[PDB]
């Protein structure tokens, strides 16, 4: 019902500040939780950050920042003080409130996924 | 004698209305002061949403569910939907729910109220997943008891929000009904505003402003003393603690010798009132509902409401003493509402039996001025110029409310002909009596004396009143043609219906 | 149509008091407006007093306080009481009734119905 496309990322030196923009086509209902998942080579998907469409915020850090336009159905995640081990594939995931209103960090709960970047 | 009657009526209406306006302004100031101290990103009370429906149109049910899902409140334990179905037709409403929410539609065999174990764990097994329940048709009270039990299953739930199957909420209609519960420990119930969106017909247009006046003015003054008489159907928040205590003497309600199958929100508020608790009304919570368009259905609704009013008025008078000094105003409001109908009836009878043009013209002009002031206040408050249409509501009150109130007492104090004349014969008799009185007054006073100053005054006043109502109706017609009377929600809903 | 019958009147010395009254027979006396006119020996009819359907009293000049007009719907009659009689007051009094009219009320032609009238004479 909703299609998520994430853009941004690339080969960058340790000193830099990336910006990944995830745009969703469909309806978000101001209650779905949007999250970013990290997949390093040879590893599995791990939680990075998440936030409700209305408001909130839960990182991990104090260095990552979450932004939501809330008007064009798109949102952004920025990075600061990149590390050599931070390079991985980033996935934009959405969790609807149809099943339950509980918040979880398990990637299994999320049902909508997009193609990875970087 | 006529001068005394007119002056006393005018004062007895306008002074009380002004006092209600002042008290509502004070209540609004208090609510704004409470809100000003709310920290950003506040989520402390855990709320459970309860919706009860019965054969609702799929479009409006879907819109209500989506608007509920659009709420910005971040602390919602679970959504509970209860349907009076289990035949076949309401399976389609369950399908709409499955389209809007998860595929969890239980089919209990019996109602919890009649069950030997009134516990939610009998029919429910998960406390974290949204649940829809189809129950045998027993009414709205029986379905609300099941929702209360399911909400009381979770020990972390602190409050419940009740929504009708048609009410469409705003983005912050839940956050505003649950904050006053955490402001004062003695507050155990919060009332939300209700608005009418289908303001296309003239009757619906008048009913919308009647609702606005009866919510902003009538209930704000009551909430200043924290003694709201009725929380309301479309929107309302309750504490789980008071519900766990008052839900037992609420399903076995008896009045004289029979069960009650109407109200279900006024008695629930009254039960909170009789325990000394405080109930407030927040004007910042908005819920959109529809109003009947046909006159006969509106009359039926009004008489059904008055049926429960004529009992809960004595029920609240019997418990107003527990609150203390707060409650003298409650009793005064009750006596005002009791005596106002009698005063209107007596004044109409006195000015109709004595066919005097002067008294009739003076009464018409005084009523017009009073309703103009009342509509002006609503126009100032709502920032909307359409509130002036409320000046026409008097006609409705003289043709759709008074016969309904009379019928509500003449049938409760005690084939198709009895089923149809039990609710409309009194209305027809009232209309015939009004027409006969008008014809008698016109025929008895049949002369034209322009040399008399008072006859000129009477004729000019009646002509000016007719011109005023005519231009008001012309403005309404022009607005309807231009679609200026359509609310933005109605404008969006019409386009959505067309797109479907 | 209304029928007017006069009553009262007689010989009264100067400075006395006299009450006359006209009774109307008709379908509805309440809506009618009554008036009392005088015909002097000069034979020029003129307005003297009037009462409207809304109990409004109209008096001519020099008879503002001397003359008092009253109306009674129970016996559907209108009575004029005159005090401090003067030599010029000896004349014939007529009672007239109207149902439809305009701003003009002092003219004899503006009243549809009329009465027989009675002669009142004053002796000095
Ligand atoms: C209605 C609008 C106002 C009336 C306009 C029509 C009457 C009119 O124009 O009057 C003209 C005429 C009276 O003047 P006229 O007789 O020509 O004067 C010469 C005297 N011999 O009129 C006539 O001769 C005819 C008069 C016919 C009746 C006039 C209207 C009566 C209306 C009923 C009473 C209204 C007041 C009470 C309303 C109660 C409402 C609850
Ligand atoms: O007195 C009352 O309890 C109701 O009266 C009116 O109700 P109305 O809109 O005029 O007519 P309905 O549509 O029949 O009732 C409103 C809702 O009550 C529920 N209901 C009604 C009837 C019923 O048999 N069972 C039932 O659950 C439904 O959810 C319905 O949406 C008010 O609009 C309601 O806010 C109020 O709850
Ligand atoms: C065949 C035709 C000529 C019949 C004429 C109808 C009249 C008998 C009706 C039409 C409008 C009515 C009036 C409409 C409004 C009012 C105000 C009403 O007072 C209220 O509305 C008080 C309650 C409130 O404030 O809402 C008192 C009766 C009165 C004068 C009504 C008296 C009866 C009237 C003149
Ligand atoms: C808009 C609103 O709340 N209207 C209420 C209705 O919900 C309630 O059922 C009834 C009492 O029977 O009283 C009405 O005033
Ligand atoms: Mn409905
Ligand atoms: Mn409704």
């Amino acid at each position: 019902q909703v299609q998520l496309v994430e853009s941004g990322g690339g080969l960058v030196q340790a000193g830099g500040s990336l910006r990944l923009a995830c745009a969703a086509s469909g309806r978000i209902f101001s209650s779905d939780t949007l999250a970013w998942f990290r997949r390093a080579p040879g590893k599995e998907r791990e939680f990075v950050a998440a936030s409700r469409w209305s408001g909130g915020g839960t990182d991990y850090k104090g260095r990552f920042t979450f932004s939501r336009d809330n008007t064009f159905n798109t949102m952004c995640l920025e990075m600061n003080s990149l590390k050599p081990e931070d390079t991985a594939v980033y996935y934009c995931a959405l969790r609807t409130a149809r099943d339950s209103y509980y918040y979880t960090r398990n990637p299994t709960g999320y049902d909508y996924w997009g193609q990875g970047t970087q | 004698s006529a001068v005394w009657g007119i002056s006393v009526y005018g004062v007895f209406v306008l002074g009380f209305y002004i006092a209600q306006i002042v008290f509502s302004e004070f209540n609004r100031m208090r609510l704004s002061d409470w809100i000003s101290l709310r920290p950003d990103n506040w989520n402390a009370t855990r709320v459970a949403v309860i919706i009860a429906g019965y054969r609702e149109d799929p479009f409006m049910f879907k819109k209500c569910l989506e608007s509920v899902r659009d709420s910005e409140y971040g602390n919602v334990a679970r959504l509970i939907c209860v349907i009076d179905g289990d035949e076949e037709e309401d399976l389609k409403m369950a399908e709409i729910y499955k389209q809007v929410y998860n595929d969890n539609v239980k089919k209990p065999g019996v109602v919890l109220c009649e069950s030997e174990n009134k516990n939610g764990s009998t029919i429910d097994s998960d406390v974290s997943k949204n649940i829809c329940i189809l129950q045998p048709h027993r009414g709205k009270r029986e379905s609300l008891y099941t929702g209360f039990q399911l909400a009381s299953m979770d020990p972390s739930v602190h409050a419940v929000v009740l929504i009708d199957s048609d009410t469409v909420l705003e983005k912050n209609a839940i956050l505003e009904v649950v904050y006053p519960l955490s402001c004062d420990p003695n507050i155990k119930a919060v009332a939300g505003e209700c608005k009418i969106w289908n303001t296309d017909t003239i009757l619906s247009m008048l009913v919308s402003w009647r609702y606005f006046s009866a919510f902003n003015v009538e209930r704000g003054a009551q909430s200043l003393w924290k003694t709201v008489q009725c929380v309301g159907g479309p929107l309302g928040a309750y504490t789980i603690d008071i519900i766990n205590e008052i839900k037992d003497p609420w399903i076995t309600q008896t009045f004289l010798g029979n069960k009650c199958t109407y109200g279900d929100n006024r008695r629930l508020t009254n039960e909170v009132l009789m325990r000394g608790k405080k109930i407030v009304y927040t004007p910042f919570a908005v819920g959109w509902s529809d109003s009947p368009t046909n006159v006969m259905r509106y009359i039926v609704q009004q008489t059904r409401w008055s049926k429960s009013w004529c009992r809960e008025i004595w029920y609240t008078l019997g418990s107003a003493w527990k609150h203390g000094f707060s409650g003298i105003y409650l009793a005064f409001e009750c006596m005002y509402q009791i005596m106002y109908f009698f005063l209107v009836m007596y004044l109409f009878s006195y000015i109709a039996i004595k066919a005097d043009i002067r008294a009739q013209t003076a009464t018409v002009l005084v009523s017009t001025l009073v309703t103009i002031i009342k509509s002006s206040y609503l126009a100032l408050r709502a920032k909307n110029l359409k509130a002036f249409y409320f000046v026409l509501y008097t006609y409705v009150y003289f043709f759709c409310m008074i016969p309904a109130r009379i019928t509500a007492m003449f049938t409760m104090f005690d084939a198709r002909v009895w089923l149809w004349a039990k609710q409309f014969l009194i209305t027809y008799m009232w209309w015939a009596g009004v027409l006969a009185a008008g014809v008698y007054s016109i025929v008895d006073n049949w002369y034209f004396d322009w040399a008399d100053i008072q006859y000129r005054f009477a004729l000019v006043g009646i002509c000016s009143y007719l011109v005023f109502v005519s231009i008001v109706l012309v403005i309404y017609l022009i607005g309807k043609i231009t679609t200026w009377n359509y609310t933005p929600l109605q404008k969006e809903l019409i386009e959505e219906r067309y797109l479907h | 149509q209304v029928q007017l019958v006069e009553s009262g009147g007689g010989l009264v010395q100067a400075g006395g008091s006299l009450k006359v009254s006209c009774a109307a027979s008709g379908r509805a006396f309440k809506t009618y407006r009554m008036a009392w006119f005088r015909q002097a020996p000069g034979k020029e009819r003129e307005f003297v007093s009037g009462i409207s359907a809304l109990e409004t009293t109209y008096y001519a000049d020099s008879v503002k306080g001397r003359f008092t007009i009253s109306r009674d719907n129970t016996k559907n009659t209108v009575s004029l009481q005159m005090d401090s009689l003067k030599p010029e007051d000896t004349a014939v009094y007529y009672c007239a009734a109207r149902r439809y009219g305009g701003t003009d009320y002092t003219t004899t032609g503006s009243y549809d119905y009329w009465g027989q009238g009675t002669q009142v004479t004053v002796s000095s």
